[PDB]
């Protein structure tokens, strides 16, 4: 991928974690099973999105969230959220990082 | 390049609201699979032939209110003037759907299976 079009993908990928944050908090306060299997299925979206990116720290918190996914139809425990959470904002900081580097990179 | 937009962007208010009230029809669709299964074990313990037809029921009909929402939103998602958010909302609303039917399905094989 050229820069450009790295940083489109890294533009999709920070609206759509923000995406998920909100979806997760909704699937809390309602306190359904369905609202979780959408959060979820969204943030494997963003994850197969995240992956094209081949860079290494993404792939690596991609892994991290993988991790932090529950399994199939299964609610998330309260820790499991919180550490759901926790991972998101680490994949937003180095999707940040990331964009910046490639805006620096295309200017020269 | 590909719309990538910002963060707010449901773009139309018919299509919210009809998504919201189909989400809260599928919050009572899955509380009632809960009850329907509790009531299952009751019906493994008891065999009473009223309490399995009255499930089955209740299955048959989230079992049709789940059909025509599946092929609704799998035409919704079959449109083009569709954006990101509304692509991968309908997407996920046709795979929970599956997940819910499939689960109904499993459920009413199980209440199908005892003698009553």
């Amino acid at each position: 991928l050229p820069d450009e079009e790295k940083l489109k993908l890294l533009d999709t990928l920070l609206t759509m974690v923000e995406w998920v944050k909100e979806l997760l908090e909704e699937s809390v306060e309602k306190n359904s099973r369905m609202r979780h299997i959408r959060a979820v299925m969204w943030a494997e979206y963003m994850l197969e999105i995240a992956r094209s990116l081949e860079d290494e720290k993404i792939l690596e918190i991609a892994e991290k969230l993988e991790k932090a996914l529950p399994e199939k139809s299964k609610m998330f425990t309260k820790e499991e959220y919180e550490k759901l959470m926790e991972v998101l904002e680490e994949l937003e900081e180095v999707l940040e990082e990331k964009k910046e580097e490639v805006e620096e990179r295309i200017e020269g | 390049l590909v719309p990538r937009g910002s963060e707010d962007k449901w773009r139309n208010a018919f299509d919210h609201m009809l998504m919201e009230e189909f989400e809260e029809k599928m919050d009572q669709i899955e509380h009632g699979l809960l009850m329907l299964s509790e009531q299952y074990k009751e019906l493994e313990k008891t065999k009473s032939k009223e309490l399995k037809e009255q499930i089955l029921r209740e299955l048959t009909i989230a079992e049709n209110y789940l059909r025509g929402a599946l092929k609704f939103m799998q035409q919704e998602a079959k449109r083009t003037d569709l954006n990101m958010f509304e692509r991968y909302n309908f997407e996920t609303a046709v795979s929970t759907i599956e997940i819910l039917v499939k689960d109904l399905a499993e459920l009413a094989k199980k209440v199908k299976a005892v003698k009553s």
